[PDB]
């Protein structure tokens, strides 16, 4: 079946710009090309059908065009609410096949993370394990690298790290980093550091608590 | 509103089956092509099959992959669409979408239901409150958080307190680690409270539990 290919999966534009996102079909599609918007949650709206037609509700800042195998969606003047991943699907031969998608990140001024670091709860600890948690909040760009040092040595085994998707209201990201250990490995050390390295600084920005402290 | 709400999702074990249903309102359901799509984790969207409208009889199309194994039916009195899935494999885990009009102008997608086809069993979360070390850190605005460790299958919701003076709640997506799920949420609040008034996170994992944990200290 026809493979839809979206070269570019990530794109960043500042809002004021004109975005173009490509879709190539593997077979001639005779203009039965639809473009969708997928928001970080569920939702999926059809923006253009039949290479060019705007579905009601869609802003005139979106244009579709192209022929044979190659098609484009253009966002003439990028608006903050346009962050989404944009999809094309061919409706010319069954089965219907969708492109991989292109996520559109809003380019923003760099923001430095505000770190927060938490000790284990009495509840987890009395229940056998300890997780030291480090929230590194509201930054830009996405790329950042946290390392956990216990008592001065980086720890490898036991780190979970997840980011939020771009903020809808202000375009930053937040990340959570959790180090898990036994109540016992934990009772044996004192300093727990969370060291984040980010575009906005020259030196790692560090938060720590000593457990001896408290 | 022109509602289409999907509903049979949850955990099924492999080789099992599930009835997915799609409820609609505010348009003539007989008039529209009704379609099922899914998005596996990671992957692109995958069309599974549609059923035509009264014009056309209510004839069905299916993709090579699901033909004979999935079956789309329709009830035009109640104005429910169904997707009976059989002999479900782990690769059938996905968010499944109900859709009105596939071929363009009246498009309307619901929000998906999640199926996990897996041989693991339901596990309710252990929920930990996260508060900072006494003595050692605050300034103006307090960040509290909650770790909901070790539950299965997905989706958990963490509720806090709703009063927009701060309350910059964050949700960090769940990650699998050693075959269970783990997520966290933060709230950040103005320091004029916490200490002073209560903040609680409530964690609702619909394969049956609600826990409500208080940020004390």
């Amino acid at each position: 079946d026809i493979q839809m290919t979206q070269t570019t999966s990530s794109l960043s534009a500042s809002l004021g710009d004109r975005v173009t996102i490509s879709c190539r079909a593997s077979q001639d599609i005779y203009n039965y090309l639809n473009w969708y918007q997928q928001k970080p949650d569920g939702t999926v709206k059809l923006l253009i059908y039949y290479t060019s037609r705007l579905h009601s509700g869609v802003p005139s800042r979106f244009s579709g065009s192209g022929s044979g195998t190659d098609y484009s969606l253009t966002i003439s003047n990028l608006n903050q609410e346009d962050m989404a991943t944009y999809i094309c699907q061919q409706g010319n031969t069954l089965p219907f096949t969708f492109g991989s998608g292109t996520k559109l990140e809003i380019k923003r001024a760099d923001a430095a993370p505000t770190v927060s670091i938490f000790p284990p709860s009495s509840e987890q600890l009395t229940s056998g394990g300890a997780s030291v948690v480090c929230f590194l909040n509201n930054f830009y760009p996405k790329d950042i690298n946290v390392k956990w040092k216990i008592d001065g040595s980086e720890r490898q085994n036991g780190v979970l790290n997840s980011w939020t998707d771009q903020d809808s209201k202000d375009s930053t990201y937040s990340m959570s980093s959790t180090l898990t250990l036994t109540k016992d490995e934990y009772e044996r050390h004192n300093s727990y550091t969370c060291e984040a390295t980010h575009k906005t600084s020259t030196s790692p920005i560090v938060k720590s608590f000593n457990r001896n402290e408290c | 509103e022109v509602k289409l709400v999907e509903s049979g999702g949850g955990l099924v074990q492999p080789g099992g089956s599930l009835r997915l249903s799609c409820a609609t309102s505010g348009f003539t359901f007989t008039d529209y092509y009704m379609s099922w799509v899914r998005q596996p984790p990671g992957k692109a969207l995958e069309w599974l099959g549609f059923i035509r409208n009264k014009a056309d009889g209510y004839t069905t199309e299916y993709s090579a992959s699901v033909k004979g194994r999935f079956t789309i039916s329709r009830d035009n009195s109640q104005s429910i669409l169904y997707l009976q899935m059989n002999t479900l494999r782990a690769e059938d885990s996905a968010t499944y979408y109900c859709t009105r009009d596939p071929y363009g102008p009246a498009a309307y997608w619901g929000q998906g239901t999640l199926v996990t086809v897996s041989a693991a069993k339901t596990t309710p979360p252990s929920v930990y409150p996260l508060a900072p070390g006494c003595g050692d850190t605050t300034g103006s605005s307090v960040t509290l958080g909650c770790l909901v460790k070790g539950y299965f299958p997905e989706s958990v919701t963490v509720t806090w307190n709703s009063g927009s003076l701060s309350s910059s709640v964050h949700t960090f997506p769940a990650l699998l680690q050693s075959g269970l799920y783990t997520m966290s949420s933060s709230v950040t609040v103005p320091s004029s409270t916490w200490p002073s008034q209560t903040v609680t996170c409530s964690v609702a994992h619909p394969a049956s539990s609600t826990t409500v944990d208080k940020k004390l200290e």
